[PDB]
């Protein structure tokens, strides 16, 4: 059984990283391509066998009109933003939702806050503090999931791989309970 | 909501960031007008023969002929296409099926973003149910349209169902 999943989100919110992790298990320290080769994971749920086809992307602008072709046959998409980043969260509902609405109608999303990591840490609160903000909190990542209509709202670190298992576990549960049926 | 970002050649988009690797693999994974409707077929299981359009000219010879379909029949719409030079963004699907010059159904579907390529893409559409009974046997005018995030007008053709009792 194949569900192809793309991830999509601002440019160094983590998406790569997180890919990294879920296919290596190890944390990338001293190379992170900006794009990972989409690769086949053979991943198990709920009782069930999953051929699991996962898609990174170019988050940027100037990639606005060739990023959309990773979405044909899109069977759940994981919508990142940053928990270091509120900016990463406001694109949220003004990009990626607009986006992924658009060209993937019907298919579920998965909101997931990256860099839980940072939440607590010393340093980045002081920078977002010379901003006037603070890191973003698991209130203001839910209460985005509902305005959006996700599916889910996770939360994880990439650095310390906690929740990213989950993650993906939440996404591949989404394509199994879930406009056009196929193209090839 | 949606608001379709600046046209972009495809050297344009290989211009970009061309000494990284990384992004170099990511354009080459994804990647006579631009657009070219090539077939309309109809897939059904329970068809004694193959149910097939050609759309590379004479587009006026519909409506002087149709498709056959028993009353009843699971099918779906598979509509191949071929692009040619460019990224098309967006391309959707649209449908308005007539029976005795009125519009009884209207469907649209995204049907995505694709590269150029020597294939031909095959889009199918989702599971439909042909009609039955006394009332509903006969033909449906069916108009077919393309149009995508560049282009408010459309490609247009036009087909006919005609249902029967039998095969
Ligand atoms: N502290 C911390 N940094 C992370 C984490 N995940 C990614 N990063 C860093 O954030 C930057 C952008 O990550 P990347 O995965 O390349 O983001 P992308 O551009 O959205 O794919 C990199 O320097 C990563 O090392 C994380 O979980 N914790
Ligand atoms: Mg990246
Ligand atoms: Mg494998
Ligand atoms: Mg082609």
């Amino acid at each position: 059984i194949r569900k192809k999943l793309v991830i999509v989100g601002d440019g160094a919110c983590g998406k790569t990283c997180l890919l990294i992790v879920f296919s290596k298990d190890q944390f990338p320290e001293v190379y992170v391509p900006t794009v990972f080769e989409n690769y086949v994971a053979d991943i198990e749920v709920d009782g069930k066998q999953v051929e699991l086809a996962l898609w990174d992307t170019a988050g940027q602008e100037d990639y606005d009109r060739l990023r959309p072709l990773s979405y044909p046959d899109t069977d759940v998409i994981l919508m990142c933003f940053s928990i270091d980043s509120p900016d990463s969260l406001e694109n949220i509902p003004e990009k990626w939702t607009p986006e992924v609405k658009h060209f993937c109608p019907n298919v579920p999303i998965i909101l997931v806050g990256n860099k839980k990591d940072l939440r607590n840490d010393e340093h980045t609160r002081r920078e977002l503090a010379k901003m006037k903000q603070e890191p973003v909190k698991p209130e203001e990542g839910r209460d985005m999931a509902n305005r959006i209509g996700a599916f889910g709202y996770m939360e994880c670190s990439a650095k310390t791989k906690d929740g990213v298992r989950e993650v993906f576990e939440m996404a591949t549960r989404a394509a199994l309970q879930a406009s056009g049926c196929l193209v090839l | 909501n949606y608001k379709p970002p600046a046209q972009k050649s495809i050297q344009e988009i290989q211009e970009l960031d061309k000494d990284d690797e990384s992004l170099r693999k990511y354009k080459e994974a994804l990647l006579v007008p631009n657009v070219v409707v090539t077939r309309l077929t109809l897939v059904c299981s329970t068809a004694p023969g193959p149910l097939e359009l050609d759309l590379t000219g004479d587009l006026e010879s519909f409506k002087k002929q149709s498709f056959v379909l028993k009353e009843g029949v699971e099918y779906r719409i598979k509509i191949s296409f071929r692009v040619n030079r460019e990224i098309v963004s967006g391309m959707k699907y649209i449908q308005h099926t007539y029976r005795k010059g009125v519009k009884i159904d209207k469907t649209d579907y995204m049907v995505g973003s694709y590269g150029p390529r020597a294939e031909e893409y095959e889009f199918l559409t989702p599971m439909e149910e042909a009609p039955k009974g006394m009332l509903a046997r006969g033909s449906y005018n069916i108009k077919s349209r393309f149009t995508d995030d560049d282009r408010t007008d459309h490609l247009s053709w036009e087909w006919n169902l005609t249902i029967k009792k039998e095969w």
